[PDB]
């Protein structure tokens, strides 16, 4: 999906600036959204079209 | 995982007692389903948020083992 | 079709469960390196073994 | 089950901080409106037979064909389990009223409603008219705010059926 | 997850009858002093950081062998995890304080807290003692009737003592 | 997941030799009987909803505690899952019937199903009886000589019966 | 491994749905094509030794320097290894013919072929021209649609090498 | 911990490939001036008592309010704790020196410093001033390259605190 | 993932006392022979494909059952997996050598590796023989004096032999 | 390109932090390691054409059949463009020497090498042993410290080709 | 990402030729004098809080209408973002100073910053003024002679000034 609003950019920029690239990436993959949409065993796909 | 504290990872044996399937009945199975018992291996740097997410979901863990020593 | 994105919606969902033999693995790797890296070429050296 | 206070603990445990003013406030409001919910549940607990039989006869009179032979409304055991189903809906509405949350409803009826109605060929129209009749009798039996809180869980059950 | 209302509904459903008048009377009482228990909750949440700091001070007061180099709380990340664990234990007990039911605590991390401590090698007895001293600090904070209108609230203190007791028993 | 032709292929690789004419004749026989096999699997898939509704009716007639509160199927979503799992096992049995190999079902799921149904506390013999009733209702539909050119299919009925028997026994 | 039936079952199970008309269609096509592939693989099995000997002679005539001392093809041991590799390729072609899919060929030869050929510095062109020789000999050893299917499988192996 | 060898090995293992020129050059750059680091650690491990008492007294001087009763600085056990704290910091600076990296310094002082400091009500400027005095006197106890390594590591600790 | 410096710091912090004179002197020595260590690991890296190829040739020659059909390295896929495991083992050996500490090898390369082969049916004895032949070839490529300045490195050869041998023992 | 300086900056960048001691340590190692590398580059550049001629004739001497009619080395274009390819490899080895990292090799040659060698049937062995000839010739072309660097990069190119 | 060496290399490759003698001389001089560069980068890294704080003090003591309500640095979130941007720009200037090339700056901090600041309404003139103030505070720190050997570094002063001016001119 694309970003929904500017607060996402602010939060992720601060997360990076404070914790590094590894934490920045973990915030995406360990997020509840990835786990509910794709879970452990599904390859990510462009789901924002629907 | 460069520093020593990053390593010494742990392995968690997780059971799927119905307390999470009862909520997912309402949330929905919009991904293919899997069996009940499965084991995950998590590094120390995110052990706590890992099992915290599992319990937010509602997972029941039978045993937790230390992978390194 | 009015969007550019029909090929991406019609594309089937690809999953990889633990007991796989050989070829769905070789297809899932292609799908992953196609999506994650954003349809950028990943030369054989760059691919992690 | 996801009751109001259960929502409080759930939406708290996800993140770091404790239960702030908002969660205490929501639990507070639930704790006031619980006692009227308790007396409304009691008032609804006295009239099982009247409610169930009135609803049964209402849904039968709206649908004359199910009674007629060759249809699934025909039968002694069929009508007995009609009564048992309506009693189930009544007791789960009672549970929701007691808990001040739609937790028991979502847990015990709404979860998997569609698939089972699919496989056993049940029609939601029968149960929806039964719930409308129960709405009608709650209109007379209950008055004021108790009536409102009862009707809200009831028409939540309607919204679930539809 | 199950609260006291959810637990009562669980019994009433598994039996197959409705809630008996006794159940409604009990739950009406519970809703009546819900205000008192929410005041207990507010005291616990607002006084939580002071409880944690005093708890850590006195805990290091009884046993010093955690502070010495190589100690169970020496590394300043392992005592950091110590403090975070005390904080989350207090938060979980507050959750149980709202729920009025022991189920929400046991279901939430008390199944595998034992085993994570065992594999990690954390001394469970020290965790338990931290629990009792936290309970004492929290009780002292809930005695204070300043800013909150007075009343009879022994039941909440007993319930919180039982909560901290089950937490200690599951840990150690 | 594997079919009979690939079983012959795999055992031929293991012994290191080319496929023998005896097994090749067996495979030719299977390939010509595959016309009847396709109709068998098509009947299964076609009648799956009727078969599952029928077996659900017979099961809920013979076994009643799944209705009463405290029974496994009493909560509404739980017996929704009952129907869903019946459908899943029928789908896997259709897979096995098309393939001619029983492992595509067994090795796929029965390993975890045993421990799952042990932990969940469900009456697993009830699930085995569900498989048996599924087999009977599918057997009723597979003998439908209407809509299909009449032929010899006793071996296909035996294959389906044995597949369901093994599925239930692994459940049991 | 992988046949038409196996791919049928895999695709049907991946979407979590029953076995509908399209994959029944693929299964029926493969089932009808079964017998000619059976006869083709049988004919190939009748000619193991002739095919492998001819293939190694072809690689020697097209790669004469290989035979000289100090090369890979010097020594009777490497001669027997020539025969063994060609026999393995032929055997997996016959396995693919019987299975009516590239499955056995894929997971026995193609799976990890580049890495192994790079490790022991084998040349893919050796096996490519040897498979072209097997193509040339099966162009006469065989007849019918058996030609088209056998040649398709040999060409698939070649394309995997190339 | 995290020493130059540690990042070299971690980065090399991340790509799953052997250590190329760059990693060996980094290891060589660490190795060749391991000696100013070790001699600096030796020079400031003999003077640890002078270092700790000087830092504690300088902290007392710079902040008069942390001396009189009614605060944490006052107290015999509290001043023993202050001396133990300064000894711990200096020992971890020595560990950073011998490691030729910030690793031991990182995962002993810097990691989890803010909240540990905060939950016990300790001013960061206290330890910042102590390390500033350690900087001041290690500027003279060490000369040249060893002085450079000291200054850099103690200031990295300061920047972590500040 | 520890080196000699990090490990020694770990024991020094376990004691709680500063680092001594003698240990710091031997660490300075370790730094001085660090250049010979870097040339040792360079000799290991430079010739990795050759070492893998020769060790594989010798191993497959000594155990023909690995190559023959039904063996554990028969298909191209399994041969590639074998060679990749050999290269990974050598890579972690070089990692440990440059770190000067066996921690790099044992902490990530050997944890679940011992039992994965057993669960796979892989004979770990063959893996031990493989890494032994790898050790022989690595010694041969290490004693080479071409293109480098000559000196004493016997401790380096002993350390590399210990690393290879304990990798063999831990796998086996 | 991946060098010591760039890898340092990218590592301190992805972590969102300034450059601490270890990073400047590696940078200094690079800066003083530069001079032998720069001299090696000057020597290889001065002796470029002789090295290319030597490597070409080494390819032809070791692979005598390649120049025979009908295959790759036959004809003037393929020899002139063999010289071109060896010139490319030599140029990128010197580039990697000057940058003191395997950036230029891993970018302009190593990345995408197997695909283009496969698609043109260029045997890697030709290049592996031409690089072996250059590896030898630097023994009597360079000596001392820079010889290790030049050998290291010739070596990385040979390993990537194999 | 680039540095001076890779820039010269890229120019030479795009042209297709080895590096000429003069360019090798330039890179050799750069590497020879890079120790002063390391000292400058350390001066930026070690004093960075001082630069940021002095620049913030001056900026908000001359441009009051930022910290006023409705000013675009009013709440703590906007002031914190201001200081964070200042630190990030200083960070990428120290990076580009170590590298000797401003490509990392122009690719990670400056390629979309004017547009972002316009889309957020932040006055890019004030951001450039903040950058110039940081430049002044830093030059007070790069000319420090304490703890370093005496020497001339006018070249590094000019280079750092041009990096700060690049940031200013690509934000303003
Ligand atoms: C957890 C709570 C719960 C619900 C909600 C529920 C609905 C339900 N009703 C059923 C039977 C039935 N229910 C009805 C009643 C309907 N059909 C008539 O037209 C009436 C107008 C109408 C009554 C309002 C009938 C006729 C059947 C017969 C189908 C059968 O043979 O099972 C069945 C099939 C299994 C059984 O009960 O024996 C289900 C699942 N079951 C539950 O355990
Ligand atoms: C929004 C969250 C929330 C707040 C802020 C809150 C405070 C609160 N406490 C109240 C009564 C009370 N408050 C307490 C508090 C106790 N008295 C003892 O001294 C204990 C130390 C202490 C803690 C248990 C008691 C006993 C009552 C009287 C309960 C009753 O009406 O019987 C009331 C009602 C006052 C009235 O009826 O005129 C409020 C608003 N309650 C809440 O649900
Ligand atoms: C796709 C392959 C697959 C299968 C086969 C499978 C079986 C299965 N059925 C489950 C729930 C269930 N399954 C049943 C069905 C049984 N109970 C009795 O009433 C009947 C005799 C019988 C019907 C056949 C019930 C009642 C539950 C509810 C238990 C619970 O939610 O706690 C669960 C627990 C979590 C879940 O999947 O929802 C599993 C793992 N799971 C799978 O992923
Ligand atoms: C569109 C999907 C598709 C299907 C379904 C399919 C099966 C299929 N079944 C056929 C006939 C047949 N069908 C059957 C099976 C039936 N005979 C009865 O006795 C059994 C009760 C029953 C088994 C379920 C048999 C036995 C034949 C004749 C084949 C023979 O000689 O044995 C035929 C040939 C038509 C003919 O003989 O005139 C086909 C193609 N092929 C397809 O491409
Ligand atoms: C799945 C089936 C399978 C195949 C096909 C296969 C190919 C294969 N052939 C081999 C031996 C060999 N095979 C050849 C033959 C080649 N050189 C010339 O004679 C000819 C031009 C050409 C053959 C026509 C040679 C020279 C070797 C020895 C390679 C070496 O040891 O360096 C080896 C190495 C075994 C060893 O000695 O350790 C493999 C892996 N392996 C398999 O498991
Ligand atoms: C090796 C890792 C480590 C660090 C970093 C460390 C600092 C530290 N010092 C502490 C106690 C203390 N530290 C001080 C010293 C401060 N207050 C004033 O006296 C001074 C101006 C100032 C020192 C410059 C004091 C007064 C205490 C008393 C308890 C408290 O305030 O929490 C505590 C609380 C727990 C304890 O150790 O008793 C920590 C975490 N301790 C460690 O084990
Ligand atoms: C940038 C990466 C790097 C390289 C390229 C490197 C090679 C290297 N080898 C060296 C000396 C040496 N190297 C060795 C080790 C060798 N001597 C024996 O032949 C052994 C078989 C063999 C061990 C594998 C010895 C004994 C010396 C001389 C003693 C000394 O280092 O002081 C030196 C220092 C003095 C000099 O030769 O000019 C370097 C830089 N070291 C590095 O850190
Ligand atoms: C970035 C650096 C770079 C490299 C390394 C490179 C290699 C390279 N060599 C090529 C052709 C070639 N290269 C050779 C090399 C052979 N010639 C002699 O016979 C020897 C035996 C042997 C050299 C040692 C030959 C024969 C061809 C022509 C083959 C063909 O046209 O298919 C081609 C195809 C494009 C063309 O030249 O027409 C590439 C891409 N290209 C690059 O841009
Ligand atoms: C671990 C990171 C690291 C640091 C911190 C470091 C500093 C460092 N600065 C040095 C010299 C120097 N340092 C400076 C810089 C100062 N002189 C100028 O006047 C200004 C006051 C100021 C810079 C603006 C100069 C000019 C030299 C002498 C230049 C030379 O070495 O040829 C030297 C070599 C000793 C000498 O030749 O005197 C080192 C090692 N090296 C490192 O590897
Ligand atoms: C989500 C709820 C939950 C928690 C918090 C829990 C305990 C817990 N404590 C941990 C670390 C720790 N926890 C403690 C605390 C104990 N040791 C002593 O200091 C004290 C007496 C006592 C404090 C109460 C310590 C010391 C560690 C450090 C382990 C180590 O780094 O080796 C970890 C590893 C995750 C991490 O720190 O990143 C867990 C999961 N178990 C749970 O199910």
């Amino acid at each position: 999906r694309a970003p929904y609003d500017q607060a996402e950019i602010s939060a992720h920029l601060d997360l990076w600036n404070t914790q590094g690239y590894d934490a920045e990436i973990d915030s995406y993959v360990e997020s509840e959204e990835y786990l509910e949409n794709f879970g452990e065993d599904v390859i990510p796909y462009f789901r924002g079209f629907k | 995982a460069i520093t020593t504290q990053g390593k010494r990872i742990y392995k968690i044996t997780v059971s799927e007692a119905g307390a999470y399937a009862t909520n997912k009945h309402r949330t929905g199975y919009r991904a293919p389903i899997r069996q009940s018992n499965y084991t995950l291996t998590v590094p120390y740097d995110r052990f706590l948020p890992e099992m915290i997410r599992l319990h937010q979901s509602g997972a029941k863990i039978v045993n937790v083992t230390s992978v390194i020593s | 079709e009015r969007i550019r994105a029909l090929g991406t919606i019609e594309a089937p969902r690809v999953t990889l469960r633990a007991p796989f033999t050989d070829e769905q693995f070789q297809g899932a790797l292609y799908a992953i390196y196609r999506h994650i890296f954003g349809n950028t070429y990943v030369m054989e050296s760059e691919r992690p073994t | 089950s996801r009751t109001v206070i259960t929502e409080v603990i759930a939406t708290a445990d996800s993140q770091g901080r404790f239960l702030n003013s908002t969660e205490l406030q929501a639990a507070f409001g639930r704790f006031e409106r619980a006692v009227p919910a308790i007396e409304a549940a009691r008032a609804l607990t006295k009239n099982q037979d009247a409610l169930v039989k009135g609803a049964v006869q209402a849904v039968f009179k709206k649908f004359p064909y199910v009674t007629q032979p060759g249809e699934k409304g025909y039968g002694d055991s069929n009508q007995a389990k009609c009564a048992r189903d309506i009693g189930y809906y009544l007791r789960f509405i009672t549970y929701s009223l007691v808990a001040s949350g739609t937790g028991p409803l979502d847990d015990y009826v709404i979860a998997g409603l569609r698939e089972v109605n699919r496989a056993f060929n049940l029609n939601p129209l029968w149960y929806i008219e039964a719930l409308n009749y129960i709405k009608g009798e709650t209109g007379k039996l209950l008055s004021g705010q108790s009536k409102t809180e009862a009707l809200l869980y009831i028409d939540h059950a309607i919204n679930a059926l539809s | 997850m199950n609260d006291v209302f959810t637990r009562a509904i669980a019994q009433a459903d598994l039996k197959g009858s409705f809630l008996l008048e006794s159940d409604l009377d009990k739950l009406a009482s519970f809703a009546k002093e819900g205000v008192k228990r929410l005041d207990a909750v507010a005291a616990l949440t607002n006084n939580a950081p002071a409880i944690i700091s005093d708890a850590a001070h006195k805990l290091f007061a009884e046993q010093q062998e955690l502070i010495q180099p190589g100690g169970n709380a020496y590394p300043h990340r392992r005592m950091a995890a110590c403090l975070r664990d005390m904080e989350i234990i207090l938060r979980y007990v507050s959750y149980a304080l709202l729920a009025g039911d022991a189920s929400v605590l046991d279901d939430r991390c008390l199944n595998g807290l034992r085993e994570t401590y065992n594999a990690l090698g954390t001394p469970t007895q020290s965790v338990a003692r931290a629990v009792q001293l936290m309970k004492d600090a929290a009780m002292v904070h809930l005695k204070s009737t300043a800013n909150v209108t007075v009343g009879d609230c022994s039941s909440l203190y007993s319930e919180a003592a039982t909560y901290f007791d089950k937490a200690a028993a599951s840990i150690a």
